[PDB]
């Protein structure tokens, strides 16, 4: 019946007000006539928060608290815990502090927040982990709250799984400043793919040490959560290129739209009350007695709050409160230190990404280690399989190879695929990657198979020796005349020519 | 120069220490620096603020120093001041409370304190161990953020030397029927117990085990200090191990204390460069200082020899390092004072232990039963399986030689069918096996008492819905 | 292969080199106050395990 919304000044109310009223006007009305108003300043201070709450006390008994906000102090969210003490209302976490989730509730608490959750956090991670496939890993900490935490779930989402992540043990930088205890630590780093869980101020002097280290270099890979990206329009400098987090960072969300999402799971759980109840728990007397009690006895809405489905995306919680499928924005840094968009989560806990692989390309400025290889399939010299659910894609034997798959034959566009990858030449390509020792990467021809003259313009292998889109082709490549015409080649690596075959 | 420093007490003889700390900060240890100022309890958690914001945040106040309440066990927790501090990131020194929920400098960024909390007092049992030899524990935890954090310390110092405790169970508080865990208890080989919850729930506790028959000799009780309180004192067995943090509730000797190590702060803290000045205003604030973490640095980095209790070093997360402890017993009714700590070192008081059982020996928890389940797996040579007489007894039969063939009775399942009903049956059983264990017998003294798979398989590690958890079969 | 400390007191262009080593058996060529210097940063580089 009575609901308002808290603001800070940006978009304004008479675009919320035709939101409360399209609300009023979307789907399955509450029987309930439900009246919004929202008011608007530009404190966090708490004075404001006890005058207004109490005055919408005052009102005709609001029971409901919509809260997104626009400055950095994080347990002002908390603060409204004390509301919590005091009220007893269920209250609705958006943005700012009240997005920053550290918050461990009360038993007492009515939260319900859509900001970041670290179980959640550390699963998107590991399966950012899972499809690009660095399975050496180094777990460099620090001793914040929660950290002890983060080892916890590494070891235990490690050992766990049915992977073979290939780890190295934690690595602790203790204190701060200590500036030579850090080297110590940091001198035994000796791995491609490394993860942070640091502060702001922690990592400027980390990766500030981390070039003077060479572990900067433009092969290596560095994955840190929000605690430290956080502010995107915050841009600090030493940070280099190509680094990864995961936010719920505003491109795509209006705040309206989540206005409603609240007010609608509060309607949810109004419906569920008078399902199997028949009544509304009215508020409390005022802010300011001290009477006789505190029995919830028209038993509040974390019962109620438990299955809360809207507009085809379920918007449910846990026991803990935390969201289940929240939507975990995954951002990596370009060129022109831009945070942009890379990978999405809205389908059923899936990762959705652009798979543009090496684009760390030496912000803190050459390097050509990188190999590009085009191949075919002839058994079994290549053996080409799909992705097989054996709780990971990585096989002993395979390589991933991207294939491109058409959508059909009026767009010519392929669809990067990952592929198991099997034969001989891969197995060579190991050899050399233990020999000649570099990165190597692999993909497939649709163009032809080999190479053919077309008036003389190459297809297959060979055209993709030639116009550059690989340095290298291994295949089964017969070895001969017009094809030594144009390129170099290896000492034959195994015998052929022409047979005969009969019964 | 001028330096404010607010509180929150019960009397105010105690604002009159307050003040003559101050006074005797301006003595011990050059121009004009320092001011007084206090505002009591509450009787409301209301307002709170309004006397924070308009009274000690107006006063520039950079440290304010709360006790516990007028009510000494209450749900009266100082929450909402800290709160208003954290708005600033303004130091407080928790000067009484041991609710180790403040302990997170995530959530409560700067509450650091004289008094540890009960985590601490699972290092004291490790310490137990080290004289009192034992190797097995039991565990019962209230379902705290408190009784998990005394988990995790419980862990971490247990796989730090390597130590591997049996079992942990958990509690919701205020649930009356808790039988089943404690018998579930006596099935153990460990016979030594660690309590950690509330008053009530003890009580609920001590004596629900009491009948439960498991205070009396060979029996253990490693008890945290809210346990050793009133009714807990009550109607728990006498005799047995309690503790207490030294010096536990005379306020005044702990805020002169505090008050010293306020003033060397503030010293500290001129000391250094590019001084930021306090604000008055909550109204038109909401920036927080540039000296926050320097607050907190010098709180942490300081040394503070010659206190009321000795030497005041604080941990990584900053309360007292190495504080002293004392064991207690009740024994007919009254505590006798047992055991000395610095921070490690032991001593006990030479009146002796009345081991809260039988007599003054020191027990071992290692005594075990004798009666060993087996599994068997359907296979043969090496496991035959047949059913019984009409009589559910076992025929007589002959080896090649003619030896009387040793059997044994197992008792299982009959339709060993994946979604069917399964019905336990003794049926008699021939193999290697039973040989083999008879060996053991007779030479080792044992019973054996024999069980079929519930599954009718080996077992393997396999992932149950949401495909990461791994579970054996 | 050859890894070269070129001048004196680089200090952290030394560091872009010695952080290169990977090995257990190590030759200098040196004088006496550079090698002052480089061992100084090499207990600082944890090259001077035992």
């Amino acid at each position: 019946l009575n609901i308002a919304v808290m603001l800070g000044h940006s978009h304004d109310v008479t675009e919320r007000e035709l939101r409360t009223l399209w609300g009023p006007e979307q789907a399955a009305g509450l029987p309930l006539d439900v009246n919004v108003v929202a008011l608007l300043m530009n404190r966090t201070d708490p004075k404001s928060l006890i005058t207004h709450v109490c005055d919408l006390m005052s009102g005709a008994r609001i029971h409901g608290l919509v809260f997104g906000d626009d400055t950095d102090q994080e347990a002002v969210a908390q603060m409204l815990d004390f509301i919590s003490s005091h009220t007893f209302v269920p209250i609705l976490g958006i943005h700012g502090g009240a997005s920053m989730i550290m918050a461990d509730k009360d038993p007492t608490s009515t939260f319900f927040q859509f900001g970041a959750s670290i179980q959640q956090q550390a699963t998107v991670m590991l399966k950012i982990m899972q499809d690009y496939d660095w399975h050496v890993f180094s777990l460099v900490t620090t001793i914040f709250p929660g950290y002890r935490e983060f080892i916890s779930f590494v070891k235990t989402t490690v050992d766990n799984s049915f992977v073979g992540w290939d780890m190295q043990n934690v690595i602790t930088l203790d204190t701060s400043f200590e500036d030579a205890k850090t080297q110590v630590q940091l001198k035994k780093i000796h791995s491609s793919v490394i993860l942070l869980y640091c502060s702001k101020d922690e990592a400027v002097l980390i990766l500030s040490e981390a070039r003077s280290l060479g572990l900067t270099g433009y092969d290596f890979f560095w994955i840190v959560p929000s605690l430290v990206s956080g502010n995107t329009e915050l841009i600090p400098k030493e940070f280099p290129s190509g680094l990864i987090s995961v936010s719920y960072d505003d491109w795509d969300y209006s705040l309206e739209a989540r206005v409603r999402d609240g007010i609608g799971i509060l309607t949810t759980a109004a419906s569920s009350m008078l399902e199997k109840f028949s009544y509304i728990p009215e508020a409390k007397a005022s802010c300011y007695g001290q009477m006789e009690r505190p029995e919830v006895p028209m038993h509040t809405l974390h019962p109620f709050m438990v299955n809360v489905t809207w507009d085809g995306k379920d918007l449910s919680f846990t026991e803990e409160g935390y969201q289940v499928h929240p939507r975990l924005v995954v951002i990596v840094l370009n060129k022109d230190r831009e945070w942009e968009k890379v990978g999405k989560w809205e389908n059923h806990t899936l990762s959705l990404r652009h798979a543009v692989w090496p684009r760390y390309k030496s912000f803190s400025d050459p390097d050509d280690n990188h190999l590009s290889i085009v191949t075919l399939e002839e058994a079994p010299f290549v053996i080409v399989e799909d992705i097989d659910p054996l709780t990971e894609t990585c096989v002993r034997n395979t390589v991933p190879c991207r294939k491109f798959v058409k959508i059909n034959n009026s767009t010519n566009e392929g669809m990067n695929v990952k592929k198991c990858c099997k034969g001989f030449c891969i197995d060579i390509l190991k050899k050399l990657s233990r020999t000649v020792k570099f990165t190597y990467d692999l993909y497939l021809v649709t163009n032809g198979k080999h190479g053919k003259k077309v008036n003389n313009v190459w297809n297959g292998m060979i055209g993709e020796v030639v116009y550059q889109r690989a340095v290298m082709a291994v295949g089964s490549l017969t070895i001969n005349e017009e094809r030594s015409e144009v390129v170099d080649f290896s000492v034959p690596f195994v015998e052929t020519g022409i047979s005969v075959m009969v019964s | 120069k001028i330096v404010n420093i607010g509180a929150v007490l019960s009397t105010r003889k105690h604002e009159q220490m307050f003040r003559e700390a101050v006074n005797q900060a301006n003595k011990r240890h050059w121009k004009i620096q320092l001011n007084a100022t206090s505002v009591t309890h509450k009787p409301n958690a209301i307002q709170m603020a309004l006397s924070v914001c308009e009274d000690l945040i107006s006063s520039q106040v950079y440290a304010i120093l709360v006790s516990h309440p007028p009510t000494p066990n209450d749900h009266f927790t100082p929450t909402p001041v800290s709160y208003t501090a954290g708005f600033y990131r303004i130091p407080v020194l928790g000067l009484t409370t041991r609710m180790s929920i403040y302990s997170d400098k995530s959530i409560h960024l700067s509450f650091l304190r004289t008094v540890p909390p009960y985590s601490h007092q699972s290092s004291v049992w490790f310490e137990m161990m080290r004289v009192y030899s034992w190797n097995h524990i039991i565990l019962l935890v209230s379902d705290d953020h408190e009784g998990r954090a005394a988990q995790k310390r419980l862990e971490t110092l247990l796989e730090e030397r390597e130590s591997k405790a049996e079992k942990v169970l958990q509690f919701d508080p205020g649930t009356k029927n808790v039988t089943a865990l404690l018998m579930e208890a006596k099935e153990l080989e460990a016979r030594v117990i660690i309590l950690s919850a509330s008053e009530d729930d003890a009580a609920t506790v001590y004596r629900a085990a009491a009948m439960l028959n498991m205070t009396g000799s060979g029996y253990v009780w490693l008890v945290g200090e809210r346990e050793i309180s009133g009714n807990a004192l009550r109607y728990a067995p006498d005799g047995i191990l309690g503790l207490q943090l030294i010096n536990g509730k005379n306020e005044s000797a702990h805020i002169s204390d505090a008050v010293g190590v306020v003033a060397q702060a503030v010293h500290e803290l001129l000391e250094k460069e590019n001084i930021t000045d306090p604000p008055r205003g909550c109204v038109g604030n909401t920036n927080i200082w540039k000296t926050g973490p320097l607050f907190k640095r010098v709180l942490m980095s300081s040394k503070y020899a010659d206190g009321v209790t000795g030497r005041v070093e604080f941990n990584e997360d900053g309360d007292r390092k190495f504080a002293n402890y004392s064991i207690m017993n009740l024994q007919n009714r009254k505590l006798v004072q047992v055991g000395i700590y610095n921070g490690t070192h032991v001593i006990p008081n030479d009146r002796k232990i009345i081991w809260p059982g039988g007599e003054t020996e020191k027990p071992r928890g290692y005594q075990m039963s004798t009666r060993l389940k087996i599994v068997t797996i359907h296979q043969e040579p090496f496991v035959y399986v047949k059913p019984t007489l009409s009589d559910g007894t076992c025929k007589e039969e002959f080896t090649v030689n003619g030896d009387p063939v040793k059997k044994v009775i197992c008792t299982g399942p009959n339709d060993t069918s994946p979604g069917s009903p399964r019905h336990t049956v003794p049926q008699c059983c021939y193999g290697f096996c039973i040989d083999l264990l008879i060996k053991l017998a007779r030479t080792m003294n044992f019973t054996y008492e024999v069980h079929l798979v519930a599954d009718g398989k080996f077992g393997t590690q396999e992932r149950v819905n949401n495909s990461n958890k791994k579970e054996w079969n």
